[PDB]
């Protein structure tokens, strides 16, 4: 039932699955004409643009980590420490 | 079958050596190596052609068309 | 009609339709179709 | 079993697989007929409107072309019989199905497939003939041999599953298997037998051949190292020219029985800053051992440069082996 | 200065000579050009009219494709793609034909000499079947019995050996260098001794052993080549060597012309 | 070339009102012009397989050649001594540089706003030789004369490459010249575009023209089958 | 003006330098290079009347107006692909859109089922040598099979003396050991007679 | 089936050239020349003459894949000298040696 | 349970005893043909409208 | 075989008897009917294309007719009569009155509906044209009320096959039905994907094909026709493969076929002496030179002829790809078989591997869009598929529970719908609920 921010006791590191689905969904949105928040260096492939947004944490998403008891947490990808 | 043209390696023409070969075998009764030495073959790549040939066209011609 | 050839005696029949399948002069029912009269191009490679 | 857990699916190809040392570790050579038969639905975006337009204007007969178009209304127009109409202009929001070009990751599999390594993604390289070409550093997790063995190739049809398939399934991302905490892929067959003869003390290579060996490296910096012997005649040792294929910043040491700092029997192994000091490269160094070189580079320089390590080592050792020469006669069994 | 050629054996088929003062690249390039980059005339298209033989049609077309032909004045015969006509013309190809029919009870043999030239040559000397048999009979193409006909028309076109192996005028090329092993290019394998197992080559007569107890060799280069060229029957050996040298010279000159335009 | 056109039709009474309206809108007087167009269809005596060398279906299309001709060959005897303006329409060795064009079927799409059509064009400067006539040239290419029509009208020059063609069309035959637009004038509003932004901007210009002319003359979209010059 | 095209079959890629050095005593000035293309097509119709050519020639002149002349049965056809060569009478009346294209593209895309591209000759990197009243242009012909031959273009504005000039050119061709060549200088418009010299010189 | 045509091994394709001069940034005064429709026969013969010169610091060649008739020739000469001139001297030397080989071969053939 | 071996017996006992399935098992989500809680699908992806203005 | 109509035949062009022959072959008619060819073989690690039982074959030897074989495919068709009223007839179908006609070309057929021998045919080509009479009031499907006449039922050639029709014959069978047999021949040139074996258990496909100038050569001038990987020998411990090569070389030099009987007194030292008497190395080695650089190899190569055989396994009868094809009638899934244009099977172990990798989206896509995806409507009260959906006017019902408002839409595979419908036919209720009532 939405655990508050002071009680979030999950791993602050972004896993490979979270990075994978964030890059996949973000790249899918970029392929569907989504507003890009980072200036492009001449890229054409959507996955490279998604990784470019992840490298600067400009992806506007938040992860709803489901807990085994039915609860969940909201860890934004901007505050998640990548790698 | 029916005398392979050229050779399967060097490339020298051998088809014109069969008739003489048999002619040297059935007339002079020489051995296979001696006849192959008279035809002019100096490499075994050619020798396997005449030596290991199985002429089956003779058994094919005995059928009426 | 189309030209046909007998199995054994290899005679030119050239029988038409509604004539069943049987050689004339002999009773061999195997009738050949004969090869086409047009040229066929091949490559030596 | 035949309709829920498993099923016969589309977007796949099965044929005989064969080796090709000139390819990379993660790639796979796909025949042109398979590339023209299978397809992939791409979404029309302003970044590739000109490229997809070229694919439409090329036709399904040519390889750089397309097969079907899908308008935004959810309707498919076939490129065949569409040339009778005349012109087909693409808009934003359509999905044009193109052929399998290069840099397209597809799943590669071999039955019965009892490992999670037996199904791994690969980068498509379009090559002629009809056999799947691949590097021999991947035949060990597949448990395969080039004697009539057929394999299966599945193609993803979505960008999300392609990215998720590329970030989770990859040959560099599967070098060190979690089965026995040791690398499952290594140098096998003639390359392993040739790298040993290359790493011998009696192995010396002349300049004219060393230049070609250093140029056969794809990521060679272009700096010719100083030869091991200068005057009379410049000579390069096998460990020197082979150390170029190993990336810099790698330290490794392995001592066995009778191994000393001098090592008269040339045992053990020592590498400092990507340069082989002593030790003969064999199964216990570059092979699928626990404390091997691939396990050190994989955890030191990551899986990317380690993926380049297979290519560099195979190119150098194979290029030295085709000129060196090796055989096996009856005198080897004569006592 | 440059290379020197000393012919040792000169015959109608095999010619062995010594090509020296040549860096290994020019000798290997020479033999590679002589094996590959030399034009030849061979049958490219076979049109079969009637065939009652027990052999397959494309099999007979293959055997006819392997038959060699004369190819002297082939320099002034343009290629098929170079001529602007449709199909062929008296500028690109030579038309041949074969008609064989079994007569008596004994089987009739179809020879390559049975081919006749029905196309104009415009003063050329190509299209003649090369006859190298001591009995005066051509290549035995196929055998036929009484009641079987064989009529076909072949189109002999120009091509090199890179298109097909049937355009191969040269045969086994004996390449050798350094008889007495002094350049240290081969480490001979021996069970007891290398001098008692490995026999001596013929070219060893034209040099001398390097003598034991002498200083090691490391400053000597590879030279003094032994090259034996063998022609099948199309063109003589001098046209093989000369046409090969002119071929490599036209290739290098083509690269120089390709660099001048940049 | 992608031409975006919107057509219309008026009568013989509102010609002065439309000329005055478009004159007050465009701010420029109309320009009298004419053009002759000859259509060459494939020769029925010749039969060719409708397929390219790459085993691809080919659709036969007609070829239209258009040119210009001064009004000295159009004005007869009862038309002399008249002002050379827009009020005339109410009273109705080698070869010349022809204009070779092939028009394709317009693009599909229901509820479309414009009528985009792909037309290929090459300029025939001149010719020479024995059979130097343009008819013998078309016969050499494999086409024969089918029909021809001469159109005379007025055109305007607004902005963004818009053309308003208020023209009448006649069929030039030997038995007589029949007026196809008998009873009114044919209106046209096309722009020639050599990008998606420029195409949509052209559609915006045409929609602004239809919105500005809404209430007076209506500019609808013609049927595709009415602009298909393929031979069936 | 007068023109004459001489084609040398038995030629080498270095023959242009030999002939260029032969005329060094008469070269006055060198102009900008030129380029020309020569496409040979074949009719694909299966029903043609008696006595008719089965090929259609196309000569594309570069920087000569970017033009293309089609020749068939001793007939010519001057076409262009540049928008600047279109007369204003064709644009003012609406008969021309303003963006033309090459006729070979239409013959190879729209009319490819009737005329197929058989032979292709690309001639680039030319030399424009101006002599004493004669403008000789040198170019080498390259086709898909490699080197083709030598092409000689003679253009002179003087309508009087012209046989002595081409005779001298053939003399210099005889001094460089360039035997066996075709000399074309017939007629049917200067570009049509020139293109006809190209056809009669390359066939 | 899918194997390319044989005549493609020596015929130049459409829209391509014989040499592709591409500057290289791995070392100062270095250039990579791409050779089309050729193999080791030309690459080794050119590389040898490039190694016989004293103005060339580095010179190598390689065939990237045997299914494509092409090979790369990496040349690196000293400062103030162009590798194209060294390639021209190499071609002239090869043409001269082949000409002397033909003249000497015919002269020795006229004595048999 | 029915997927492994004895399908009909398990199904019959299930329908007889009015059994209920939670449908978060692997094979269950496979049979129904939609996303399962494994790896990438073991978490939902959301959007924060307050982060779009960043 | 010239007067027979056997199905799937393979006759080699140049059958050759081996060199190391066994006496028992004299009683097995092997020298009269051999099943292979002797090929010059070298055992070396050349360009790395020989590893893992891979072989490099000479291209110039292939072009001269090495291991080239003929394949004869026989297509047998027969017309039949059900109740005498319906009679199948061999004829050329016209494209005007014949329904259900295949898209193949019918220009190669004659007036009797057959292809005369000698006509070059390719895939998707009809060889035997047969039509079946139909009734107007029996089906009337599509345009059957306009064609009126007959229905096509011809037997075309295989999709991937091509060749030249060798022989065609027509004959009445036992009950007097006129059937026709066809035989098409096709030369299958050895390709890279073709498999080859020997007489010692050594089997493997071709790795790559090189030309003479690209193949190593000895000082005499003999080019190997096939090179194999040394690493085959020690593991497999087949020493006879080397003894057959040595004795085959001695037999090729002396001109007498060597006796290769099992239990005799022939030793290896005697064959080494007999080979030493001919001038070559007694151990089979021979100095080879590189093909690319022309430089001598440091290690001598085991070089000599060896008898090889070509197996039935070829790549041209194995490679196949499917992208959206025909589905089965039962499960509406991709069919099984290469001739029916079938797709590969994504079995249970593959799905378990996809679970091991943790990719659920690729599993869902592979088990839905890549195979079969069905859309159905279920009811809110009862989770069964009784919701009648007439959505041409946007109307829904569920019979037996009084609902016309709450109707849910779900996407399940067609096989799962078959399972649910079979459970409903088996008196089992697979009720589906989109909401969690247990919580
Ligand atoms: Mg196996
Ligand atoms: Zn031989
Ligand atoms: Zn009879
Ligand atoms: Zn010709
Ligand atoms: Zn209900």
């Amino acid at each position: 039932k939405a655990i508050p921010k002071d009680q979030r006791a999950t791993t602050p590191y972004m896993t490979k699955y979270e990075r994978a689905r964030i890059l996949g969904t973000r790249a899918l949105q970029i392929s569907m004409n989504a507003p890009v928040f980072v200036d492009l260096e001449g890229e054409t492939d959507p996955l490279r643009i998604a990784m470019k947004e992840l490298a600067e944490k400009k992806i506007p998403l938040v992860i709803r980590r489901y807990l085994p008891d039915g609860s969940f947490e909201d860890w934004s990808v901007e505050e998640l420490i990548v790698d | 079958m029916i005398v392979p043209v050229r050779c399967f390696s060097c490339g020298k023409v051998v088809g014109d050596k069969w008739e003489s070969y048999l002619n040297l075998l059935q007339e002079d009764e020489l051995d296979e190596g001696t006849a192959l030495s008279r035809l002019g073959l100096k490499r075994y790549c050619c020798r396997r052609m005449i030596l290991t040939h199985v002429d089956l066209i003779e058994k094919f011609l005995r059928y009426n068309p | 009609t189309l030209k046909y050839i007998c199995a054994e005696c290899s005679s030119k029949l050239s029988l038409s339709r509604t004539d069943a399948v049987r050689c004339k002069d002999c009773g061999h029912r195997i009738l050949l179709k004969a090869r086409t009269k047009r040229l066929v191009q091949f490559e030596a490679r | 079993r035949g309709n829920l857990m498993g099923k016969r699916v589309d977007f796949s190809a099965r044929t005989v697989i064969s080796g090709d040392p000139n390819l990379e570790l993660d790639q796979v050579g796909v025949p042109k007929s398979i590339a023209k038969t299978l397809t992939y639905p791409e979404v029309v975006t302003p970044y590739n409107i000109d490229r997809l337009t070229q694919l439409v204007r090329n036709g399904p007969n040519e390889h750089p072309g397309a097969k079907y178009v899908i308008r935004d209304s959810g309707d498919r127009i076939d490129l065949r019989y569409s040339k009778r109409a005349g012109d087909i202009q693409l808009q934003y929001g359509w999905k044009v199905e193109r052929h399998i070009m290069d840099n397209d990751p597809v799943l590669f599999n071999r039955q019965p497939s009892l490992h999670k390594m037996s199904m791994m993604a690969h980068r498509v390289k379009v090559i002629p003939y009809s056999t799947f070409r691949l590097n021999l550093s991947v035949t060990s997790p597949y448990n395969a041999d080039f004697d009539g063995d057929e394999m299966n190739l599945h193609v993803p049809q979505s960008e999300e599953t392609r990215a998720e398939l590329s970030q989770l399934c990859a040959v560099p991302l599967q070098i060190v298997s979690p089965q026995s905490n040791k690398p499952c892929m290594g140098i096998v067959q003639d390359t392993l037998c040739g790298i040993r003869k290359l790493t011998l003390r009696d192995t010396f290579i002349e300049l004219d051949q060393v230049l070609n060996m250093l140029y056969w490296v794809p990521d060679w910096d272009g700096v010719i190292p100083t030869p091991a012997i200068i005057k009379p005649k410049p000579l390069w040792s096998g460990k020197q020219i082979l150390s170029v294929a190993i990336p810099n910043g790698i330290h490794l040491q392995r001592f066995d029985e009778g191994t000393t700092l001098l090592s008269p029997k040339d045992n053990g192994m020592l590498i400092i800053d990507g340069q082989i000091i002593f030790g003969v490269v064999e199964k216990k160094t570059v092979g699928s051992s626990n404390g091997g070189l691939i396990h050190v580079v994989t955890r030191e320089k990551g899986p990317q440069v380690c993926a380049k390590l297979f290519g560099n080592i195979q190119k150098v050792v194979n290029f030295w082996l085709l000129h060196n020469g090796f055989s096996t006669g009856i005198g080897d069994t004569i006592a | 200065e440059g290379p020197q050629v000393k012919i040792r054996e000169a015959s109608k088929d095999n010619v062995d000579f010594i090509l020296s003062n040549v860096d290994l690249a020019m000798a290997n390039s020479l033999r590679r050009v002589m094996i590959a980059e030399i034009p030849t005339l061979a049958i490219d298209s076979v049109e079969v009219e009637t065939n009652t033989t027990v052999l397959a049609d494309e099999f007979i077309a293959h055997r006819l494709g392997l038959i060699p032909l004369q190819s002297m004045d082939i320099e002034q015969l343009e290629y098929s793609r170079d001529c602007f006509c449709e199909d062929h013309c008296d500028k690109c190809s030579v038309v041949l034909t074969l008609q064989a029919f079994g007569e008596s009870e004994s089987t009739t043999n179809v020879y390559s000499k049975d081919l006749v030239i029905v196309s104009n040559l415009m003063g050329r000397n190509i299209g003649h079947p090369i006859i190298q048999d001591k009995e005066g009979n051509g290549v035995l193409i196929c055998k036929l019995r009484k009641g079987q006909e064989l009529k076909l028309t072949c189109v002999a076109k120009k091509g090199i050996a890179k298109e097909h192996a049937k355009w191969g005028p040269a045969a086994a090329i004996e390449f050798e260098y350094d008889p007495w092993n002094k350049l240290k290019h081969t480490d001979y394998w021996y069970e007891q001794d290398s001098a008692k197992e490995w026999p001596q080559s013929k070219n060893c007569e034209y040099e001398d052993p390097p003598n034991e107890g002498d200083p090691f060799d490391y400053k000597a280069q590879a030279d003094t080549f032994y090259m034996n060229v063998e022609s099948v029957g199309s063109i003589p050996v001098d046209q093989v060597v000369v046409r090969g040298i002119d071929t490599l010279q036209k290739k290098v000159a083509s690269i120089l012309l390709a660099l001048t335009q940049m | 070339v992608q031409q975006l056109s919107l057509f219309g039709s008026i009568g013989d009474d509102g010609y002065d009102l439309l000329i005055s309206t478009l004159t007050t809108i465009s701010g420029n007087p109309p320009l009298l012009y004419n053009s002759l167009c000859t259509v060459w269809k494939p020769n029925p005596s010749y039969d060719v397989e409708n397929v390219n060398s790459r085993n691809q279906l080919v659709e036969p299309n007609r070829i239209k050649l258009s040119k210009e001709v001064p009004f000295s060959y159009l004005i007869d005897e009862t038309m002399m001594d008249k002002p050379l303006n827009f009020r005339i329409l109410k009273s109705f060795e080698s070869c010349s540089p022809w204009s070779l064009q092939i028009s394709d079927i317009p693009a599909a799409g229901n509820n479309r706003s414009v009528s985009m059509q792909t037309i290929a064009e090459t300029i025939i400067l001149s010719s020479a030789g024995k059979n130097s006539s343009v008819s013998s040239l078309m016969n050499g290419l494999g086409y024969v004369f089918e029909f021809q029509y001469l159109t005379i009208g007025v055109k305007f020059f607004m902005k963004h490459g818009l053309i308003l063609e208020l023209q009448k069309i006649w069929q030039i035959e030997e038995a007589g010249n029949s007026q196809i637009t008998s009873g009114g004038f044919l209106l046209k509003a096309y722009i020639n575009v050599s990008d998606i932004d420029r195409i949509n901007y052209t559609e915006t210009a045409l929609m602004n023209l239809k919105k500005e002319l809404q209430g007076y003359i209506e500019l609808s979209v013609p049927d595709r089958q009415s602009m298909d010059s393929r031979v069936a | 003006g007068k023109s004459a095209v001489i084609f040398v079959e038995r030629a080498t890629p270095a023959t242009l330098t030999e002939l260029k050095d032969a005329l060094s005593n008469s070269i006055l000035s060198v102009r900008d290079p030129w380029s020309i293309d020569f496409r040979t097509y074949r009719c694909s119709i299966k029903n043609l009347p008696a006595d008719v050519s089965k090929l259609m020639y196309s000569i594309t002149f570069h920087h000569h107006g970017r033009q293309t002349v089609l020749i068939k049965d001793n007939s010519a056809m001057v076409t262009t692909a540049a928008a600047a060569d279109i007369p204003p009478a064709l644009v003012f009346n609406g008969s021309s859109t303003g963006v033309p294209e090459s006729i070979d593209t239409i013959l190879s895309s729209k009319l490819s089922n009737i005329w197929m591209q058989r032979q292709l000759i690309k001639g680039d990197a030319g030399e424009t040598l101006i002599l004493d009243g004669l403008t000789v242009r040198l170019v080498n012909l390259f086709s898909s099979t490699g080197f083709k031959g030598l092409l000689i273009e003679l253009q002179a504005d003087e309508a009087g003396e012209f046989e002595t000039k081409i005779a001298g050119i053939e003399g210099h061709l005889a001094e460089i050991r360039a035997k066996e060549y075709k000399t074309s200088s017939d007629s049917l418009n200067e570009i049509c007679d020139l293109a006809y010299q190209y056809v009669r010189a390359l066939e | 089936m899918n194997a390319p045509d044989r005549f493609e091994l020596f015929l130049l394709g459409e829209g391509e050239s014989k040499l592709k001069i591409d500057p290289d940034t791995k070392a100062p005064n270095a250039v990579v020349i791409t050779f089309e429709k050729e193999d080791h026969t030309l690459g080794n013969l050119i590389r040898a003459e490039l190694l016989n010169d004293r103005k060339v610091l580095f010179a190598a060649y390689k065939v990237e894949h045997p299914f494509f008739a092409r090979f790369k020739l990496r040349i690196q000469t000293t400062e103030g000298y162009d590798p194209k001139d060294a390639l021209k001297n190499a071609c002239n030397s090869i043409i001269n040696k082949l000409g002397a080989l033909k003249t000497n071969f015919e002269t020795e053939w006229n004595l048999q | 349970r029915c997927s492994f071996e004895e399908t009909v017996e398990i199904l019959f006992e299930a329908g007889a005893s009015a059994e209920l399935d939670d449908c978060r098992g692997v094979s269950e989500n496979v049979i129904l043909g939609q996303m399962a809680p494994i790896g990438t699908g073991a978490f939902d992806v959301m959007i924060d409208e307050e982060s779009l203005v960043k | 075989y010239n007067v027979r109509m056997d199905t799937m035949a393979n006759i080699l062009y140049y059958p050759q008897k081996p060199l190391g022959t066994t006496r028992a072959m004299e009683y097995l008619k092997f020298r009269e009917l051999p099943a292979g060819q002797n090929a010059i073989v070298a055992i070396a690690c050349y360009s790395g294309y020989n590893q893992e039982d891979s072989m490099i074959m000479n291209q110039s030897s292939i072009d001269r007719g090495l291991f080239r074989s003929l394949f004869f495919r026989s297509y047998m068709d027969q017309e039949k009569k059900y109740g005498m009223s319906i009679t199948e007839t061999f004829e050329k179908p016209q494209r005007t009155n014949t329904l259900r006609m295949k898209h193949g070309t019918y220009d190669k057929l004659d007036d009797d509906g057959l292809i005369a021998p000698g006509v070059r045919v390719s895939g998707e080509d009809v060889i035997i044209g047969k039509t079946t009479p139909i009734s107007p009031d029996e089906e009337e499907l599509g345009q059957r009320t306009a064609y009126h006449s007959k229905r096509d039922a011809s037997t075309p050639l295989r999709s991937t096959e091509n060749g030249i029709v060798d022989q065609v014959l027509v004959t009445t069978n036992q009950d007097g039905l006129k059937f026709v047999k066809v035989r098409v021949r096709t030369t299958k040139i050895p390709q890279i994907g073709d498999k080859f074996a020997s007489r010692h258990g050594q089997k493997g496909t071709i790795g790559i094909t090189y030309r003479r100038e690209d193949m190593p050569f000895t000082a005499e001038g003999i080019v190997p026709d096939l090179i194999i990987n040394p690493h085959a020998i020690p593991s497999r411990m087949t020493v006879a493969h080397l003894i057959e090569c040595l004795l085959s070389k001695v037999a090729a030099l002396s001109g007498n076929e060597g006796d290769a009987s099992p239990f005799t007194d022939i030793t290896v030292e005697g064959i080494s002496k007999l080979l030493r008497e001919h001038g070559y190395q007694s151990r089979g080695f021979e100095v080879m030179y590189n093909g690319h650089t022309g430089k001598k190899l440091m290690a001598q190569i085991f070089f000599g002829p060896t008898y090889y055989q070509r197996l039935r396994h070829m790549v041209d009868d194995k490679i196949h790809a499917r992208a959206r094809g025909p589905m089965q009638v039962l499960t509406r899934q991709p069919v099984e078989g290469r001739s029916r244009d079938g797709g590969l099977r994504f079995g249970e172990m593959e799905r378990d591997c996809m679970i091991a990798h943790g990719a659920a989206s690729f599993l869902k896509e592979r088990l839905m869009e890549a195979s079969d995806a069905f859309r159905v409507h279920i009811c809110g009260i009862c989770g069964l598929m009784t919701v009648i959906a007439k959505l041409n006017h946007n109307q829904f019902e569920c019979k037996g529970c009084d609902n016309k408002i709450d109707i849910y839409q779900i996407h399940i595979p067609y096989a799962a719908k078959l399972l649910f419908q079979e459970l409903m036919a088996m008196n089992i209720t697979p009720r589906l609920y989109t909401d969690r009532s247990r919580d």
